[PDB]
């Protein structure tokens, strides 16, 4: 029936230019299409409505940058600068009445990922567990990520140079501003806290490694 | 044809 | 001025029924038709179904069919959709979006009503103040044990907005846990009450945790 279909990842050089292809199953090849933006915690965005002869419609809040096209069974979405902002997942959508009926369908998206983009190396804030905490024989270790991009980053903490697995949660990524934020916790007995000379908070990122480091003392 | 009918 | 203002997080034990709700403003809304969208697992959208308000004409996606309710009442200018004998698949983001009735264009869509189904204890944060560690100062606030998602972290009530960064939950066997940092100088902390308020809706809970010198 109606489908709609992308490449799930598609990555370009800052500043290059971008072509995203949403391809009409062969039966709706003369459809007109919508562009959307979907990027992260945010309610989607609405881009353009696209229709065959190349018509174009784009919606508020939009860039020059941004383009549309048609070549047949393809609809393309081309950003002229591919700026830092752009990256987000691009889904095209479709709307037609088979019978009485109204369907719309989504296709699967296109994660962008912008390339050759200069990093931003995570800062580390540890705290080490409250009086409180350590009064119920508990001792959260708090480990906060700060200012880093892109988003993947690898935690891990160490008991004085030995590895630690266990208690350990590490958060997913998010977005905050340009950067992204992360959170990883160690959780210990108050014994555990108290026995020994430090503790490590290390960050992997890019090839590059941040620690900070807790003592009991 | 497409048709938008809601 | 258009905007789409949807109900708060809901949770919803496994085998019961959810009402979200879509009220519209700055538009008429007979004149549009509502939309509504789930946020797919890993990336992208997956459409529910559409409601006319003025007919009450509904559409929906063929999966959705005895599993979604789409309403529209006239008067308060908002649109409703029930979701029934929910699993953990139906803990998602659902949005709702205005279209004409002549293209296919989801133009204004609303901030999204987080659905979580769980039989998991709903838990009140147990939390804990940072005190600095070792002119400026970084103190901390830490959130454990809480279940459902939301809470709500401010300082001072929201008094204290500048330099304030809280980071993302981590779950861990149905129990979240929360970190909240914020730097001040030495001249507001300790001489002024420095609080992390920790509002937890689910269990009807507000603490507020003064951070303390050691
Ligand atoms: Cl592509
Ligand atoms: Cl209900
Ligand atoms: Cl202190
Ligand atoms: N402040
Ligand atoms: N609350």
């Amino acid at each position: 029936q109606l489908v709609l279909t992308q490449s799930s990842s598609a990555s370009f050089s800052l500043g290059a230019s971008a072509k995203l292809t949403c391809t009409l199953s062969s039966q709706h090849s003369t459809y007109t299409i919508e562009w959307y933006q979907q990027q992260p915690l945010k309610p989607p965005k609405y881009v353009m409505e696209l229709k065959k002869d190349g018509s174009h419609s784009t919606g508020d809040g939009i860039p020059d940058r941004f383009s549309g096209s048609s070549s047949g069974a393809d609809r393309y979405l081309s950003i002229s600068n591919i700026q830092p902002e752009d990256e987000a997942i691009y889904i095209c959508g479709v709307g037609d009445t088979i019978k009485e009926q109204f369907v719309y369908v989504f296709g699967g998206g296109t994660k962008v990922t912008v390339l050759g983009q200069p990093k931003s190396t995570p800062t580390l804030t540890v705290f080490p567990p409250s009086s409180e905490e350590l009064k119920e024989n508990k001792a959260t270790l708090v480990c906060l990520i700060s200012n880093f991009s892109p988003s993947g980053v690898t935690v891990a903490w160490k008991a004085n140079g030995t590895p630690i697995t266990q208690g350990v949660d590490t958060s997913n990524p998010t977005k905050e501003g340009n950067k992204f934020m992360a959170s990883s916790f160690l959780h210990l007995t108050s014994d555990q806290w108290r026995s020994h000379n430090s503790f490590t908070c290390q960050v992997t990122h890019e090839g590059d490694t941040v620690e900070k480091s807790l003592s009991p003392a | 044809v497409q048709i938008f009918n809601k | 001025q258009v905007q789409l203002q949807q109900s708060g997080a809901a949770l919803v034990r496994p085998g019961t029924s959810v009402k979200v709700s879509c009220r519209a403003s700055e538009y008429a809304f007979t004149n549009y038709v509502i939309e509504w969208v789930k946020q797919r697992p890993g990336q992208g959208l997956e459409w529910i179904g559409v409601i006319n308000p003025g007919s009450g004409g509904t559409n929906y996606n063929e999966k959705f069919k005895g599993k979604a309710t789409l309403i529209a009442d006239k008067s308060s200018s908002t649109a409703y959709m029930q979701l029934s004998s929910l699993t953990s698949d139906d803990s998602a983001v659902y949005f709702c979006a205005r279209s004409t009735y002549y293209s296919g264009a989801l133009d204004y869509w609303g901030q999204g009503t987080s659905v979580t189904v769980s039989s998991a204890k709903t838990t009140a944060p147990s939390v804990y103040p940072l005190a600095p560690v070792c002119s400026s100062v970084t103190l901390g606030c830490l959130v454990k044990g809480y279940f459902p998602e939301p809470v709500t972290l401010t300082w001072n009530s929201g008094s204290l907005s500048s330099g304030v960064h809280t980071f993302p939950a981590v779950l861990q066997s149905d129990l979240y846990t929360l970190s909240s940092s914020v730097t001040v100088t030495s001249s507001t902390w300790p001489s002024q009450s420095i609080t992390c308020n920790v509002a937890h809706p689910a269990s009807s809970t507000k603490v507020d945790k003064k951070i303390e010198p050691r």
